[PDB]
């Protein structure tokens, strides 16, 4: 789901 | 001479084999052979001071099939930024990464990342990282050789953007990228066929000015315990 997407990710800030 | 000892030369090239998945789905591979190593990069291009061969890993179409995840894909791909470094030193090979995206990297079989005891590492930013020992990897090749252990692992495999997929099925990872060193791919299989029986068989080292090798089983394994005893350990 988008949801476990979006958990999942791991992208940092600028 | 040890013909085998041309995989540790200064300034030799091995060839990468760079397969890379999204959601599960084989959609790019590239051979690779670079003084500097490789580069992953989604070409949001980009620096050309930055170091490594870029290997541009393809846009995603702009399909409403699977619009949802590959948007996501999409995405992962513009925060590569610099992208992930994999090149080699010595008997190691080494990572980094160079933009956003969070990326886990194991050693593992070729056809399954995720085996079930998590990554190996995370690939480090601002420093580079030691993602694999050949020292290790030729002495449980011979171990192999002599019905002893399992066949050596050589496949790296590159969880870029995202956790680690422990217990959960790879295949729901945006973008997994497969790394295969081709010589290693090779000896393997040639420890596999010299077990069969005891006559020659060739092995192609796949590195610059490599030729295919044709030995005995017993000339093999001569070989690579003198090249084990070169090599460096702890």
């Amino acid at each position: 789901s988008p949801a476990s997407l979006a958990s999942n990710l791991e992208i940092s800030q600028s | 001479e040890n013909p085998l000892k041309r995989l540790l030369v200064p300034g030799e090239e091995w060839e990468f084999e760079v397969t890379a998945f999204y959601r599960g789905r084989q959609v790019f591979q590239q051979t690779i052979s670079c003084p500097e190593g490789l580069r992953l990069v989604g070409s949001e291009v980009g620096d050309r001071t930055l170091p490594g061969w870029p290997v541009t890993l393809p846009d995603p179409g702009m399909s409403l099939t699977d619009r949802g995840v590959m948007s996501y894909v999409r995405h992962v791909l513009s925060c590569l930024g610099g992208g992930l470094a994999l090149w080699r030193a010595g008997q190691w090979l080494w990572a980094q990464r160079l933009g956003h995206c969070h990326t886990y990297w194991a050693v593992s079989e070729e056809l399954l990342p995720n085996s079930g005891h998590g990554p190996d590492g995370e690939v480090p930013k601002d420093k580079e990282g030691g993602v694999f020992d050949l020292g290790p990897f030729i002495v449980d090749l011979i171990t192999f050789t002599e019905g002893s252990g399992r066949s050596p692992r050589y496949a790296l495999w590159f969880c870029v953007g995202e956790s680690w997929p422990q217990d959960q099925p790879w295949t729901k990872r945006l973008v997994m990228v497969k790394v295969v060193p081709t010589c290693l791919r090779a000896l393997v299989e040639m420890a596999r066929v010299g077990g069969a029986s005891s006559l020659e068989n060739t092995v192609d080292l796949h590195i610059s000015n490599s030729h295919p090798l044709s030995l005995t089983s017993d000339q093999y394994k001569a070989y690579l315990q003198d090249l084990v005893e070169g090599m460096d350990f702890q």
